[PDB]
């Protein structure tokens, strides 16, 4: 299902889905890889 | 990059002492820190992985503390099995950077070395070169002086020393010193001895061989 | 039950490419981080890079300057590393290790034993092993004139471990390594028991057993 690419938004993280960037909540996304603090991390929705 | 600095570089403590290793980052790393144990000759093994959380099977004696930049590893009751170098690692940001290590050794009671001398092989003497090994078996502290006297002539530039790492159970060290000569020089002289000075010995013990003694 | 094993030539001519592979057992390469870590002799730990299959991601330490490549083979469940244009700075013991993760947290929970890779122009040479023949009595096996490291020595194919001190190798003026493996035994046992040392120096494809008798 849809793959997200979130970073901290400067509880909620600023994501991208595949050229549009959508803002999400920490709880409804699920880490696919190790989360990185400064840069981006790839998540996937709790819906799948 | 994030620089990682452990302190101290080295430390010696008595069995049952409490010892703390410090590891300081150059930025806050939000407890993204893991501690590893590396006994001599082995690969490291994990101890603690999120500043605080102890790995299953690891002893309750190992505890992990810290926040921000400053992090500690505390060994509640230093056991003799804990002879190792200990490594911190930050996973806050790639490239993940290790600490430079902290070597932990045991301060134990004085133990006099058992000394042994070994003549060259006849198998080896037919090679044109002869090696004589003088062995200090299980002693502490690591400091020792091993002189070579051939025909009671002190020798210098001739020999090479080697020391084992601290023992896992004994808390002792072993030391090799091998003197290497031609087979021409070896047979041109009579008695070969090594004299061993050590804190555990009243006086320098010497053990010797005479060429063809048996 | 989960274990890792590095395999590869322990000798690489400089300006050429190191190649190692880590075979993995008791776990599938498809679900966690698999990384390489190296450790130059008598120095600390440097993370080389990791690989990860859920997001098909590799990270590299910039210190390798893009000379490092990490390949995954889900077919045989082993992952490999290559390091090009090697120099003596790449002489180190290379560990493969599995990296677990949770949230922002990461750690190496299991490591391979590690393989030493000497970067040198020289060609391999196999050792010659001569005995050190002998209450408590010492005997040993002198393993002289080999290159490169390492040499592994066992006694009675593993049946004898308590009391053995295989010394760290010493490098002679010839650029050849040498070492001794000794053991203390009851002289009760001197007349009854046979004592053989099992020297293994695989960079030269050499295996020799020598009995140390009086
Ligand atoms: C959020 O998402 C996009 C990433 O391209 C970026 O343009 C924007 O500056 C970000 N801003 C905040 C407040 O998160
Ligand atoms: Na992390």
């Amino acid at each position: 299902c849809v793959t997200l690419e979130c970073r901290q938004v400067n509880e909620i993280k600023n994501c991208s889905f595949n050229k549009v960037y959508a803002l999400f909540y920490r709880l409804d996304i699920v880490p696919l890889e190790e989360e990185r603090k400064g840069n981006s991390s790839k998540y996937r929705l709790i819906n799948c | 990059d994030i620089q990682m600095t452990q302190s101290p570089s080295s430390l010696s403590a008595s069995v049952g002492d409490s010892v703390t290793v410090t590891c300081r980052a150059s930025q806050g790393i939000d407890k993204e820190l893991s501690w590893y144990q590396q006994k001599p000759g082995k690969a490291p093994t994990l101890l603690i992985y999120a500043a605080s959380s102890l790995q299953t099977g690891v002893s309750s004696r190992f505890s992990g503390s810290g926040s921000g930049t400053d992090y500690t590893l505390t060994i509640s009751s230093l056991q003799p099995e804990d002879v190792a170098t200990y490594y911190c690692l930050q996973d806050y940001a790639t490239p993940y950077s290790f600490g430079q290590g902290t070597k932990v050794e045991i301060k134990r009671t004085v133990a006099a070395p058992s000394v042994f001398i070994f003549p060259p092989s006849d198998e080896q003497l037919k090679s044109g070169t002869a090696s004589v090994v003088c062995l200090l078996n299980n002693f502490y502290p690591r400091e020792a002086k091993v002189q070579w006297k051939v025909d009671n002539a002190l020798q210098s530039g001739n020999s090479q020393e080697s020391v084992t790492e601290q023992d896992s159970k004994d808390s002792t060290y072993s030391l090799s010193s091998t003197l290497t000569l031609s087979k021409a020089d070896y047979e041109k002289h009579k008695v070969y001895a090594c004299e061993v000075t050590h804190q555990g010995l009243s006086s320098p013990v010497t053990k010797s061989f005479n060429r063809g003694e048996c | 039950q989960v274990q890792l094993q590095e395999s590869g030539p322990g000798l690489v001519k400089p300006s050429e490419t190191l190649s190692l592979t880590c075979a993995v057992s008791g776990a599938s390469i498809s679900s966690n981080y698999w990384s390489w870590i190296r450790q130059p002799p008598g120095k600390g730990l440097e993370w080389i890079g990791r690989i990860y299959d859920p997001t098909d991601s590799t990270d590299y330490n910039p210190s390798l300057e893009s000379r490092a490549t990490i390949s995954k083979d889900t077919s045989k469940n082993h992952f490999s590393l290559t390091l090009s244009s090697v120099t003596a700075a790449d002489t180190a013991v290379y560990f493969c290790a599995r990296g677990l993760w949770s949230g922002y947290f990461f750690w190496f929970d299991v490591w391979g034993p590690g393989v030493l890779v000497t970067v040198s122009s020289a060609s391999t040479k196999g050792p010659s092993v001569f005995p050190l023949a002998p209450g408590t009595a010492a005997l040993g096996c002198l393993v002289k004139d080999y290159f490169p490291e390492p040499v592994t020595v066992s006694w009675n194919s593993g049946a004898l471990t308590s009391g053995v001190h295989t010394f760290p190798a010493v490098l002679q003026s010839s650029g050849l390594y040498s070492l001794s493996s000794v053991v203390t035994v009851p002289s009760s046992s001197l007349g009854t028991q046979t004592y053989i040392c099992n020297v293994n120096h695989k960079p030269s494809n050499t295996k020799v057993d020598k009995r140390v008798e009086p």
